[PDB]
DNA sequence: CACGTGCTAGCACGTG
DNA sequence: TGCGAAATTCCATGACA
DNA sequence: ATTGTCATGGAATTTCGCA
DNA sequence: CACGTGCTAGCACGTG
DNA sequence: TGCGAAATTCCATGACA
DNA sequence: ATTGTCATGGAATTTCGCA
């Protein structure tokens, strides 16, 4: 109908348990669906409680349409819900067992958890103070359908940082 | 008695000959329309001149006529001026009559991530252990972001920029010269990152102009919420940062939010025109936008300003001056002129300081 | 859908007929340059644009702008300008962008002791116990009188002023609200002796002008006098009155002494032009000099300043405000227009103020 | 030569010992010559150290050319004798026994003399307060010789406290 | 720990 | 076009400091 | 070596709806 | 003792 | 008268606050 | 019921010394 957008959707999902880095077990990825930037937030864990604490900060700078998400626990539940519900975010679930998103978010899914693992056992235990490095790579990572970067597609210019 | 000719009829440069000079009472005077004066021998007059000048360290004119009541000599003022510019305490304790030049006006950073301007807003009234916030504002876009902190301290400027960082890194950091900000530490975490410190002149707000100016915004915002509530402002910076980065600037017709992405997000009276376009016909768009935005030039010079040349005298607005202290440092010279308004002078101490020339004024004489 | 008969092709007036306005969603759209936007019925405008306004509070065209985005209706600017006159949180904390009338210069004392206007300069760094000058300048002659005094007090006020009315009496006696000035033991003192207190308005030192402005030449003095040397102002305030009353005020060409006087003392550099005359032909020239002095007229109105026109809304700037607090007091009314430049109003406690347009901005719509 | 003014000659002396009214056993007497402006400052003794005290004060207002007084111990001294010169006052003494003014200083140092002496017995051990109406009262008195008050003569104007 | 740089507190008076 | 009203833009004033 | 800014609301002015 | 009115202090940071 | 230099006056800027 | 001021020093301008 009309062009895919930023801000149009942002794909969450949670990653972990990991090695207690610093005292962080889990991280919450969120994806853009259409520029595929990517937000990193490192969490203790997969709770509404936390996934709140940080959407909180995100939604302090833009806002999605929509949230996509799997039927886990932190997503499905009243609190997340009435959240959602507060700033007019609608909330959409992939249906169980079956995970869908787009081409696009599937596979900068792939690129963080490997990523993330690569980076993981090379820099062992020690991954949360990586996290704001693997963020800034994963948006300034090249997109092979789309001639650009999430940075650039996002910001619309030069990152002052290419990767 | 030196130049006595007068007294036998003969003629001395500068001396009026109309006039009668005569002598009574050891002294050589003169009949004027003023009355009938002195005139005392040029090895005399510069005591005479200081000694009417120290009874109350008067300017020129006030000194003038103090000597006027007894004394005349051809070009007094002249005499008078040499010695207000040997005047230490004059030169260092009196206001200056001459404005700064008019202000430079910027060019807007190009590109959003070009620059940023930080500044720390407090103390304020205490919120969940709370007393401070770090404001960081982009210049192109004016975006900022608020972190709240415990202190305005290297180690919480640190914390709060990693966590911006995450998103994009910018070229330039531009900040007052802050503790926390000219630390080593801080121009340590910038090295690693390979972002340039550029800092403002000392004593002089203007320069982070466009964080203290969306300062007022933030306190402005803050304070009509907290209208007849308690004053707990931590809980509310995630709402004034999102309603500030998404109200329109008059005179651009854009929010900083639209000059760094192009499009609203989920926010209420949501922008959509260019709903029907493509992303890339959009961010097109934007980089028309970005180019064609308002500048303002800078304001016609006041009528009695000054501008700053090499090797000039001049002289540093003291700092924190103590009571009945005066309120300029001893007189020094411009070394570099930065720009009209910026100058490297030989600092009284005695280096190299880069001032602007606010606290500035030309030496007298 | 009251005023939906548009739909129909029906005109109402204040809305464009050459635009097409139709039905999609179940809501009433209009075709425009701008894109196309949506007319909400009467009822939900008011609610619109107080939604619109809240989100950061914002003024005249920012608020509109965010309207624009989703809405149009004929003349939203007049909706808008009605709610911002009705929000209480922006009228007590915006700055306004209205200057003050350009100011009096009101006629100098007609005679000497006509007027007294007296302050105190202090806290200073402690001089042989003491801590603060009382200074007293006659508003005819500027002649003024310094007595230093250990606290800002009624009782040390009383002291000085019998040491310094042994000489003579004022007619009237002009200070700022300062406690020891305010107090009923002086409005006592004052009676007993039959001078008229009257009072500037508060929080406007310019009022009380004539002496705020003798005070800087008194610090200016005394700095320069104790630069390099431990600031011991005690036993300088004789030589600082002395030589102040002696000294020269250009545009007037006369010093204070002389206008009180009409002949200098045995002081340095002491004129003696009407050295000739009798005291009687002395005494009359003074009264001349007197009528004739330079006065200056008031200055040129700024474009954008107002004046205070009785029954006009009108606020008062808050004395001492807390931080994050605004800066403004609940809107009130003009009640006297004293002068162009003070206003009695309807204080907010609520009381009849005497107020300086100063401390005063119109309300806003 | 040429005419008197006010500020050529000041005519001091000292009028005690009175009753200790709260501590003070006399009375500087201080008469501008042609003027006959009485200035009067009360002191505990008729000593240089409080005469320099205060004509300190005088002279932080104006300053006369001369002082006449009589040789009283006060104004022969050295102490005083270095004050007068530190300021340029030229001392101008009254041949002991025989004193000396003009007609007008010695009705004025009659007046106050006798007005302090009514206001004394009248209102009895209590004439500290009254200085300064004594003086206000003299300063605003008529010369029978000149039309005028010293108030007058001085200021040029009337006084706004006529008697 | 005083110093430079950035910030906002504070104390004194007379009166209810 | 041209005219009256409406909309939009001009801008100096003040507060960050 | 670095440099003022922009929200604001009456007043000035340009655009618009309709002939 | 908090309040109004007049005044000037003060504390926090990083660094030598 | 007129001309060049000297004197005097104009004034906006800032500090009291 | 009360209200800005004036010292200051380059720049503008009027006066002065001499023909
Ligand atoms: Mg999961
Ligand atoms: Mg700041
Ligand atoms: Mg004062
Ligand atoms: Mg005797
Ligand atoms: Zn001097
Ligand atoms: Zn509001």
């Amino acid at each position: 109908d009309r062009p895919q957008k930023p801000f149009d959707k942002f794909f969450i999902d949670y990653i972990g348990p990991l090695p207690p880095s610093q005292g962080y077990l889990y991280v919450l990825v969120v994806v853009d669906g259409m520029t595929g930037f990517t937000w990193l937030y490192p969490t203790k864990a997969p709770s509404t409680s936390a996934t709140v604490k940080s959407l909180n900060v995100l939604t302090s700078i833009a806002i999605p349409k929509v949230i996509h998400s799997d039927q886990g626990a932190a997503f499905t539940s009243s609190t997340f819900a009435e959240w959602a519900k507060e700033r007019g975010i609608h909330l959409e679930f992939s249906t169980p067992y079956h995970p869908q998103s787009s081409g696009k978010v599937e596979r900068k899914n792939s690129d963080i958890k490997r990523l993330l693992t690569k980076l993981l056992v090379g820099r062992p235990t020690k991954w949360y103070d990586l996290l704001p490095v693997v963020q800034l790579a994963l948006n300034n990572t090249y997109s092979p359908v789309l001639k650009y970067t999430p940075h650039q597609l996002l910001f619309g210019i030069d990152s002052n940082t290419p990767f | 008695a030196e130049l006595d000719q007068l007294l036998q009829g003969h003629y001395i440069k500068g001396y009026p000959k109309q006039y009668t000079y005569f002598l009574e009472d050891g002294k050589v005077k003169v009949s004027r329309p003023e009355g009938v004066k002195i005139i005392p021998p040029q090895s005399d007059r510069q005591k005479i001149v200081l000694q009417a000048h120290n009874l109350a360290h008067t300017g020129r004119e006030a000194t003038l006529l103090k000597i006027a009541n007894l004394y005349w000599w051809p070009n007094m003022r002249k005499d008078v001026v040499k010695q207000l510019g040997r005047c230490q305490q004059c030169l260092i304790t009196n206001a200056s009559n001459k404005a700064s030049g008019p202000i430079l006006r910027p060019d807007r950073p190009q590109k959003p991530f070009d620059k940023f301007f930080i500044d720390y807003i407090g103390p304020l009234p205490p919120s969940q252990g709370y007393l401070y916030v770090l404001v960081v504002v982009d210049g192109m876009t004016g975006f900022t972001w608020l972190y709240p902190t415990k202190a305005p301290s290297t180690s919480a400027t640190v914390k709060s920029l990693n966590v911006l960082t995450s998103i994009a890194i910018p070229k330039v950091i531009h900040s007052d010269q802050g503790a926390a900000f000219t630390s080593s530490t801080f121009a340590e975490w910038a090295k690693e990152r390979g972002i340039h410190l550029e800092f403002s002149t000392p004593y002089h707000p203007q320069s982070s102009g466009k964080v203290e100016r969306k300062n007022s915004d933030i306190k402005r915002l803050l304070t009509k919420l907290l209208v007849g509530r308690p004053t707990k402002w931590y809980d509310l910076l995630p709402v004034v940062q999102l309603a500030l980065n998404n109200t329109y600037s008059p005179v651009l017709k854009y929010t900083p939010h639209q000059l760094l992405f192009g499009i609203d997000s989920n926010t209420p009276f949501a922008n959509q025109d260019t709903l029907d376009l493509t992303r890339e016909e959009e961010l097109s768009l934007l980089q028309e936008i970005r180019t064609s935005l308002y500048h303002p030039s800078t304001p016609p010079a006041s009528s009695r300003s000054w501008s700053p040349v090499v090797g000039q005298l001049v002289q540093e607005r003291v700092a924190r001056p103590a009571s009945l202290r005066p309120r300029w440092h001893k007189p020094s010279t411009v070394l570099k002129v930065l720009n009209p308004r910026t100058v490297v002078i030989l600092d009284h101490l005695g280096n190299n300081r880069t001032v602007s020339i606010d606290n500035l004024k030309p030496t007298s004489h």
